[PDB]
């Protein structure tokens, strides 16, 4: 499952009026699962804080590096409420 | 143990981790208990 | 050869249980060297502190974004011993 | 080194040349460094 000690930002800038950059730690010294796993609906709904009304450090259009246990991919927050969901960038 | 490495200037520094363990130690009681009836004080010549 | 002056990193976590991402510029400005040759085995070797036992700044699965003097491409860190290899992203 | 060499007499003096070099120490910085999280203050009985 999603761990948060595997999550960690990418982008500098506290601009809250422009987008965030992620990078998750699937691999095996981290959550060891592949990237469609770690891909599919709702697995970052653990990290935000009430995913039923989108309040959360996620937000629509974040960017996650995601490394997998077998590749790795960029991918894009789609939307954040009722589940958190990404699609390949 | 840490380590030292190099890095380019004005760089952000990227530290070499430290690791940690602990170890456990498990308490136990013993006991070395005696009795000295009182009937033996006068009859011994050592005290018990 | 590698030059550390061109090697910058671009992930701000500090957080170690995740990956991070680096940039490097091989350009004409740079180390003046084609994506193919920064890419070889062994390359960035100098990074290391000692990449016999595989210590240093950079881990498995980091993500590097090579600026080459021809082109410019996204890789990843396979091993770290005996010597630092990169493949595709 | 130098060394001595003969010559005829009245003939003009030939040096053994004495080489020079240059031994160049490069100077390099290197950094040794960790984090201590302040969540891990409380939950440590050890100053981090």
């Amino acid at each position: 499952a999603f761990g948060i000690n595997y999550m960690g930002r990418v982008s500098t800038s506290a601009n809250n009026d422009t987008q965030k950059v992620w990078i998750y730690n699937g691999t095996a010294t981290g959550s060891n699962e592949t990237v469609a796993t770690i891909a599919a609906s709702g697995y970052f709904n653990a990290f935000m804080v009430n995913v039923a009304l989108g309040k959360g450090p996620l937000g629509v259009g974040d960017l996650i590096i995601i490394n997998g246990n077998d590749a790795s991919a960029f991918y894009t927050v789609q939307t954040i409420t009722p589940n958190v969901t990404v699609s390949v960038f | 143990e840490g380590m030292a490495n190099q890095k380019a200037p004005q760089d952000d520094i990227t530290p070499m981790n430290v690791s940690n363990r602990d170890a456990e130690a498990v308490i136990e009681d013993w006991y070395a208990s005696e009795y000295a009836d009182r009937s033996f004080q006068n009859k011994l010549a050592v005290n018990a």
